[PDB]
């Protein structure tokens, strides 16, 4: 709620301060004079636990607060960038773009929410990745896997596409960073999903709602299968002997659907008469047969399997 | 050997 961090009338109060500050700063070294961003990094109210809601977080249920997110990392050094993604971490339940990309708490979201959904996915986690990749340390991903574990229903986060994809970009991230302290923290992340990894898929009726809305012939579940990726690659044997059961019924769906736009691609193909449009037809199932494939090795290679010639094998 | 322990897995019915 809104309300539970000041109202709408004084987070978007807050939001123009934050525009004034940027484009001052932004005036200042364009004419090549001094800058002092205390005013801006004050305005943001990320230290302020005056509210049930920071303030902060509730900014970002605004477009204008997205959107001015890059611009704010320009004038920032890296503790102030850390206590941002702290912040975000240790809310990522309160915040309303994860309410209104779950399924569970938006089973029908309109196209101005999907909309609002993208424009969070573009710049947010495109920030968040550039910083990680560039200026965190093994203790300070800890941190925030940490941060993300302790204060929020993992599981939930998991029923939304930008939560999943956050929680695969720390993952992917401390993977890169080489008994350790990883492999105990994957462990407790891997704890607060066992017996739940099947909910990282949407319900068919949510998935039917998105395509109309869209115009997709096809859901995009590649981030689903670029999470499972992740998640089986940083895992033992027995992580992975639980993710591979409770995901089968998934990996069978997706090798029937590849099979099913095979059997089409061959019964058109050896049709005579070919117009420009059934070429286009014909371009648009091998286009969604090869993405489905290759999709799902993106998961199997990371487990030394294969699906290839309509079978899962073992690779090399 | 890990590869054809979790193929097992994927022939569970
Ligand atoms: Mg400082």
């Amino acid at each position: 709620n809104l309300n539970k961090s000041g109202g709408k009338k004084f987070i978007l109060e807050l939001i123009e301060t934050v525009y004034e500050e940027i484009l001052d700063l932004e005036a200042n070294l364009r004419n090549g004079q001094q800058t002092d961003s205390t005013a801006m990094w004050e305005a943001l109210h990320i230290d302020d636990s005056s509210y049930d809601v920071n303030p902060f977080i509730s900014m970002l249920s605004f477009d204008k607060g997205i959107k001015i997110m890059p611009r704010i990392f320009n004038f920032l050094d890296k503790q102030q960038k850390l206590k941002i993604l702290q912040k975000i971490f240790n809310e990522l339940s309160h915040l309303q773009i994860i309410i209104l990309s779950s399924y569970k708490t938006t089973p029908k979201p309109t196209l101005t929410q999907l909309k609002k959904v993208d424009l969070f996915q573009m710049i947010i986690l495109k920030i968040i990745v550039s910083f990680l990749s560039n200026n965190s340390n093994f203790i300070e991903i800890m941190g925030l896997l940490l941060q993300l574990i302790r204060n929020n229903n993992v599981s939930f986060l998991t029923t939304s596409k930008i939560g999943l994809n956050l929680i695969t970009i720390l993952i992917s991230r401390a993977a890169l960073i080489k008994i350790s302290t990883w492999n105990e923290i994957y462990d407790k992340l891997f704890t607060s999903l066992e017996s739940k990894i099947q909910l990282i898929f949407p319900p068919r009726e949510y998935n039917d709602h998105i395509m109309r809305l869209q115009n997709d012939k096809f859901m995009d579940e590649a981030y689903i299968w670029a999470f499972l990726a992740s998640l089986a690659a940083s895992g033992k044997l027995n992580h992975q002997r639980i993710i591979i059961d409770e995901v089968r019924d998934e990996i069978f769906a997706t090798i029937n659907e590849a099979e099913t736009l095979q059997k089409k691609e061959k019964e058109l193909s050896v049709l005579p008469q070919r117009s420009q449009e059934l070429d286009t037809e014909l371009k648009s199932i091998i286009y969604n047969k090869e993405k489905l494939y290759q999709d799902l090795n993106l998961f199997l290679n990371v487990m030394g399997l294969v699906y290839r010639d309509g079978e899962i094998s073992e690779l090399k | 050997s890990g590869s054809n322990e979790l193929l097992s897995i994927l022939h569970r019915k």
